């Protein structure tokens, strides 16, 4: 299991 | 298990974790080493409610559901200044509206 | 052992220090106190419980990381500063 990187989790965020 | 913590005063955030196991005088250990004031110098609070220095963080309300490191639990802090004075926690900035 | 994070707005965040080097522009800095102009409290506070997130589960079923929609391009911004 590994952490996706905090731009990537925000960008997913804007997604939603 | 651990428990995450954000021990909070005026506009002062502690970032830091424990046991649930922990008592609530060893938060105040952390603090002290931090603030470099003494446990019986500190008040610390959750839900405006005084926290017993005997008590573990679990017995308290902390658990590993309840205070997650992507979601970390409040503790308020008040500090003797004598007298102690009433808890002082300053909101973050207000996140913006969408379209 | 524990760095100070201080927002736009003047709160200060106290980490730990192996925490906050997740940040590779905070691990370029480093006394014990960095301080970011463009970045306020309620970015800042979520940057981080995502260092604190990331050291725990980076190897562990991981749990969802929340970011509300209100502040996830203030995130990204923060985010793409910091290099984490």
């Amino acid at each position: 299991n590994k952490v996706g990187s905090l731009q990537y989790l925000a960008l997913a965020a804007l997604i939603k | 298990m651990d428990v995450f913590l954000m021990i909070r005063r005026h506009k002062t955030t502690i970032f830091t974790d424990a046991k649930e196991s922990s008592t609530v005088f060893e938060l105040k250990r952390i603090v002290e080493g931090i603030l470099k004031r003494p446990p019986d110098e500190q008040r610390l609070y959750k839900d405006d409610q005084l926290l017993d220095d005997g008590k573990t963080l679990g017995e308290c309300g902390f658990t590993s559901q309840t205070a997650r490191p992507q979601a970390p639990a409040t503790v308020g802090l008040a500090f003797r200044a004598d007298t102690f004075e009433a808890l002082c926690i300053e909101p973050f900035s207000s996140p913006p509206e969408l379209p | 052992m524990y760095v100070k994070l201080i927002s736009s707005d003047g709160h200060e965040f106290i980490v730990k220090r192996e925490h906050a080097l997740t940040s590779g522009t905070i691990k370029a800095m480093l006394t014990n106190e960095v301080n970011f102009r463009e970045i306020p409290s309620h970015v800042l506070s979520k940057v981080c419980m995502y260092f604190t997130y990331k050291v725990r589960y980076t190897n562990s079923e991981i749990p969802e990381f929340p970011i509300a929609p209100e502040i996830a391009l203030e995130l990204l911004m923060a985010a793409n500063f910091l290099d984490c």
